[PDB]
């Protein structure tokens, strides 16, 4: 119990425990047709940020 | 140097390389046909001299070019993706690139300078290689700090039309892509090589917005007010505008490297109080946009030492102007629970204030 | 059946193993004409949990140390999120699914007596994705072993063993 | 915290010493100024360590990465106090 | 009323535990002291017999 009880963390720099925000990294290469701008990857941005 | 006697702070743009650093973050191997991208997400250098201490040159930085203490709170990220070659290895490394702030002492025509580095954005150096192939020194290590990208010398000494508008208040959209003089809002330049790619992106943060503001007087125009006052004629919140980001990608030629300079925006609210055609009260109210995007070439290989710009604002968005008058707040409202007909009357229950009311058929009254 | 000498082996089968009766338990996506459906993963917790499965004289222990002694060490690798995804383009006039699986690496401990293997145990490290994708029509049968998986199986087939003992 | 001083007929024939307990002392009655609450603990006319798992909090993995906090301490003011000694003086033993 | 009755018994009960309290902290802290001064007493004998 002592090792498993840990302080409340904080919230979000911006306050709050909800969901954080999103970022889109790694558009592809642009094929013979299509531009594929959009294709990436979406991660949360301030991931593990309490 | 073809200067005046003094103290001058100089800023010899983003893209300085250090020496010694270049493989510190790592790099990547791919064999056939993948993309490597290598980039960021996310501490200055001081070099004083006994005339310019530490606070010497950051006020003098935060004075004249962009907060760089304020500006490490905000986010940056780019990407630099390569695509390796049919058969053959290609290995791309990743460094920093930073802003290079001069401060000289020009004394007869440069007896003395000190210098900060400011990291601003990356650079991605690759070569396409073969198994047990020698690569000379001088791709791997840079001896001496160099700058990469374009050469400025920006340099700074240390020391009308009628309104046919009703009394009242009213909120003007002056238009978007406002950004500020001395490149205060560049978000930074990308350098990308011919037959690469490369982006600039703006990740935002919940509730971490930093609006400008500027009002005539703080009696009756605050921000709270003016924000109120943006909210009711524009439905204005800024609880917005920090879940949205901002994405500029780009791909080179086969034939030549191109240098990508992203800036962050506002968009430009000034709220009037017109009497008896006076502008009596202003405010000025800059929301961040959505930045601006400017592509440009490598130059061909001198420069010119040029002073720095009036302190302001320069529009990079299309020529707009947009007026809404608004209800005052401190005058009241009465409701007609009712619509008029044909006929009604309505008895006052000293001061101005309004009276909302519909009619029940359209037609002249 | 196997031709090594007596005592026990750390085996690792590689990676790319999908398992059985568990393969759209992450559920699908359906594209329509001309979209592009991206469906990937963020390996980072729960998903990263590895699956023991230990007979007598091979506990969890035994096994897991073994297996960080020789091979990689998933431990301190699983806190570390990895992402991955696939992208598919649906046909110009026609419908696409894709279904997303986990892809694990087999690791045995066997006990190898005379010239055949007495027993094994199994100890399966969560390290990918993999999505199966097929194009369909309106009211078309698909075949049942395009979903559905009887026994595991590699999709990517190595046997790694190690006995446990100039001017 | 007190020296008691067993006097003869004024010669001290014995100095003994009663120490404290060393908790805060009040002067003013707690009993005849405290109130029963009617409305409050009103009802209810070896056992509590038992929602505690051992085997689910060692299988939580060490944190390995840690988002710090700004201001997490205060400071340390080490309270410093003297100890009063007063003296009785008295004829029958204690 | 029933409720009431309950009510104020319980009150009366907490009043006693009071009473109680109000003995161990203010009596029965003397007889402890006494206890230990009868031990240390005892100890003292011991220790001259031997």
């Amino acid at each position: 119990l002592i090792s498993t009880a840990i302080p409340f963390p904080y919230g979000y720099i911006g306050g709050g425990y909800y969901a954080p925000n999103m970022i889109t990294f790694g558009s592809a290469p642009k094929s013979n047709k299509k531009l594929n701008s959009l294709i990436s990857s979406t991660i949360p941005f301030p991931y593990a940020g309490y | 140097i073809d200067l005046a006697d003094g103290n001058y702070v100089v800023s010899r743009g983003d893209g300085w390389i250090l020496s010694r650093q270049n493989q510190i973050l790592g790099g990547s191997v791919i064999s056939n046909g993948s993309t490597g991208i290598v980039g960021d997400l996310r501490i200055p250098y001081y070099y004083p001299t006994p005339s310019f201490n530490e606070e010497y040159i950051k006020n003098n930085i935060q004075t004249v070019f962009a907060n760089f203490t304020e500006a490490n709170q905000i986010p940056i990220g780019f990407e630099f993706s390569k695509t390796a070659p049919s058969n053959k290895n290609l290995y791309m490394y990743l460094q920093y690139t930073y802003i290079r702030y001069e401060i000289i002492k020009v004394l007869q025509h440069i007896i003395e300078r000190a210098v900060l580095y400011v990291p601003s954005l990356g650079y991605v150096k690759s070569i396409e290689f073969n198994p047990g192939e020698k690569i000379n020194k001088d791709f791997y290590f840079l001896t001496n700090d160099k700058c990469i990208l374009n050469e400025q010398f920006l340099y700074k000494k240390i020391l009308q039309r009628v309104l046919p508008y009703s009394n009242g208040l009213y909120v003007i959209n002056k238009g978007d892509g406002y950004i500020r003089t001395n490149d205060k809002d560049l978000i930074g330049t990308l350098l990308i090589e011919a037959g690469s790619s490369g982006s600039i992106i703006q990740p935002r943060l919940r509730n971490t917005t930093r609006p400008l503001f500027t009002t005539s007087n703080d009696a009756k125009f605050s921000q709270q007010y003016t924000e109120e006052r943006l909210k009711d004629a524009f439905n204005v919140q800024l609880f917005n505008t920090s879940t949205s980001l901002f994405k500029f990608v780009e791909e080179a030629p086969s034939n030549k490297n191109i240098c990508i300079k992203a800036y962050n925006t506002y968009e430009k609210y000034e709220l009037i109080d017109y009497q008896n055609g006076s502008i009596v009260n202003k405010a000025e109210y800059y929301l961040p946009s959505l930045g601006y995007c400017e592509v440009t070439n490598a130059p061909s290989p001198e420069v010119v030492k040029t002073q720095v710009a009036e302190d302001g604002f320069i529009q990079n968005g299309p020529e707009e102007e947009i007026v809404v008058g608004v209800i005052d707040p401190s005058e009241n409202i009465q409701e007609i629970n009712t619509a008029i007909s044909d006929n009604y009357t309505y008895n006052i229950p000293n001061n101005p204030f309004y009276i909302l009311f519909t009619v029940n058929t359209t037609g002249i009254y | 059946t196997i031709d090594l000498a007596d005592g026990n082996y750390v085996v690792s089968r590689g990676d790319g193993w999908i398992l059985s009766r568990q393969n759209q338990i992450l559920g699908g996506s359906v594209i329509s004409n001309g979209s592009t459906g991206i469906v990937g993963d963020l390996r980072v917790n729960d998903n990263a949990i590895p699956y023991y499965y230990p007979t007598p004289s091979f506990n969890e222990e035994y096994i897991k140390n073994n297996i960080q002694t020789v091979f990689a060490n998933f431990t301190e690798a699983n806190q570390i999120p990895i992402g991955f995804e696939f992208s598919k383009t649906a046909p110009s006039n026609k419908n696409l699914y894709m279904y997303l699986q986990y892809t694990y690496i087999r690791y045995e401990i066997i006990k190898v007596l005379q010239h055949e293997i007495i027993e094994r145990a199994v100890l399966y490290v969560p390290s990918l994705g993999y999505v199966k994708s097929i194009e369909f029509n309106p009211g078309e049968k698909i075949n049942k072993d395009f979903y559905f998986l009887t026994n595991d199986k590699c999709i990517l087939e190595q046997f790694l063993y190690k006995k446990i003992l100039r001017v | 915290e007190e020296i008691i001083n067993l006097l003869n007929n004024n010669v001290s024939l014995m100095r003994s010493n009663i120490y404290g307990d060393g908790l805060k002392s009040t002067v003013d009655d707690f009993y005849s100024n405290y109130k029963i609450p009617y409305n409050r603990a009103y009802e209810y006319h070896d056992s509590s360590l038992d929602n505690v798992n051992i085997g689910v909090i060692d299988n939580i993995p060490e944190i390995i990465d840690v988002n710090p906090y700004k201001e997490n301490c205060d400071k340390f003011s080490p309270v410093q106090k003297i100890t009063s000694t007063r003296e009785i003086n008295t004829n029958i033993p204690w | 009323l029933f409720n009431i009755y309950l009510k104020n018994i319980l009150y009366f009960k907490k009043v006693y535990f009071n009473f109680l309290d109000q003995w161990w902290t203010e009596y029965y802290s003397q007889y402890f002291d006494l206890i230990c001064m009868a031990k240390q007493s005892i100890l003292a004998q011991e220790k001259l017999i031997k």
